């Protein structure tokens, strides 16, 4: 699990 | 001990290739997603390309200005990434460095929240394309265009052009004259070639004691350049 | 020509506050979060913030970000001789390739001297270069602090960007800055204008040198 934040993230 | 280092870059003519080679050191390599950025001189910083972890996929991204010329890929067994680049443009010209995405992991009340960031940089490395190649200056006296009138300072010099690579080195009178003297960066033309000047400040009643002549030195192109510099004396 | 937009320079002096701005578009700042840089000559980049307006650990609270619609503002309060150096935005863009996008950066410099106008000496081309077939007009530029100016070529009173090659400023010995400008032209060129211009505009004052062909 976790939230990417950043370029081509989930 | 965490840190990238890249190697490779050099001069290479229009429509060359050259491969850049980054390899790092005191971490997981394998773990993390790598990119690779440029900054051309007195340009800001441009994102290259980006190649993702095994893990993630191992694909590959491109600036629009790249895509089809150049090519990422990374040896997890050799802790190395690699940037192939081919049909060089003059305006490909710039440091390459490598850097790492990184984040910042905050734990919330419920999901774990990951902000990457460009982490590890390397300091980079130089690729040059352009036609240009080891070339010695045409030195010319720099004298002002309204004549000289007692009383205040003149500035007279010696305007260093074409040259290539750098550095050049100026010195007046032999070394004899440094009062005065300013020797400025260089400017980096279209054409590859150099240019810079060099400036002395003289008392204007002074005019006509003496002589001033630049030394250029080119060591590159090992030529020697004595100039002697003539301005008009006041009326 | 940087895809994030940043006013080339600020300067304050110690223990005041500035704010620095990072001009973008909807599909980078936008859509996305902004991050800033500091950086030292001869090293690497460091994080100050991420998210938006997020520190991490070290850095203290005098540093702050904020965004809003398309631009993003980082700003600095308390300043300390050792904030000087370069500031720089970034995000990703939100295209096909989801580019790393970067601002031009922003020098910051922390007053530690008098405001020093530039001194500039306009050369026209000689006589030798002429019979070369060539002609430069260069423009020098020195003793400027704060390390940054603009400049801006005219001819007949007319604005020229074509030809004109400017370098970076760059430290002197003194600590104060000298920067060039290069303005190349052909022989016809040269003898066909009455008058050239070179103006250096330095913390909103305007320095100019001007040289006429029939005088030279």
């Amino acid at each position: 699990k976790g939230v990417r934040i950043g370029p081509g993230q989930a | 001990e965490v840190q990238l280092v890249e190697s490779g870059g050099g001069l290479v003519k229009p429509g060359g290739s050259l491969r850049l080679t980054c390899v790092a050191s005191g971490f997981t390599f394998s773990d993390v997603w790598l990119n690779w950025v440029r900054q051309a001189p007195g340009k800001g910083l441009e994102w290259v390309g980006r190649i993702k972890s095994r893990t993630d996929g191992g694909t590959t991204d491109y600036a629009a200005s790249v895509k089809g010329r150049f090519t990422i890929s990374r040896d997890d067994s050799k802790n190395t990434l690699y940037l192939q680049m081919n049909s060089l443009k003059t305006e490909d010209t710039a440091v390459y460095s490598c850097t790492t995405d990184g984040f910042i992991m905050i734990r919330g009340v419920s999901e774990d929240y990951y902000y990457y960031y460009m982490d590890v940089w390397g300091k980079g490395t130089t690729v040059t394309v352009s036609s240009a190649s080891t070339k010695g200056p045409s030195v010319f006296p720099l004298a002002p265009c309204s004549r000289s009138t007692s009383g205040g300072t003149a500035a007279l010099g010696c305007l260093v052009k074409d040259y290539f690579p750098e550095p050049v080195t100026v010195s007046w009178n032999s070394g004899a004259l440094t009062s005065g003297v300013h020797t400025f960066p260089a400017v980096l033309q279209s054409s590859g070639l150099y240019s810079l000047s060099s400036v002395v400040t003289v008392p204007s009643s002074s005019l006509g004691t003496q002589t001033y002549t630049c030394n250029v030195n080119h060591k590159p192109s090992n030529t020697k350049v004595d100039k002697r510099v003539e301005l008009k004396t006041p009326t | 020509q940087s895809v994030l937009t940043q006013p080339p320079s600020v300067s304050a002096a110690p223990g005041q506050k500035v704010t620095i701005s990072c001009s973008g578009s909807s599909s980078n700042i936008g859509n996305n979060y902004v991050l800033w840089y500091q950086q030292f000559p001869g090293t690497a980049p460091k994080l100050l913030i991420y998210g938006n307006n997020k520190r991490p650990s070290g850095i203290p609270d005098r540093f702050s970000g904020s965004k809003s619609g398309t631009s993003a503002t980082l700003g600095i309060t308390g300043l300390q001789t050792g904030d000087e150096a370069d500031y720089f935005c970034a995000t990703w863009d939100s295209g096909l390739s989801a580019d790393w996008v970067f601002g031009g950066g922003t020098k910051l410099t922390v007053l530690s001297q008098p405001k020093a106008a530039p001194s500039v000496t306009l050369f026209p081309p000689s006589s030798e270069e002429l019979q070369a077939n060539k002609a430069t007009l260069v423009c020098l530029i020195s003793d400027f602090y704060p390390g940054a100016v603009t400049v801006a070529w005219k001819a007949d009173s007319s604005p020229v960007k074509a030809g004109v090659e400017t370098t970076t400023p760059s430290k002197q010995s003194n600590n104060k800055y000298a920067a060039s400008s290069y303005l190349s032209l052909t022989p016809e060129q040269w003898k066909s204008h009455r008058s050239y211009s070179c103006q250096v505009t330095h913390e909103g004052s305007t320095v100019e040198k001007t040289v006429a062909p029939t005088e030279c």
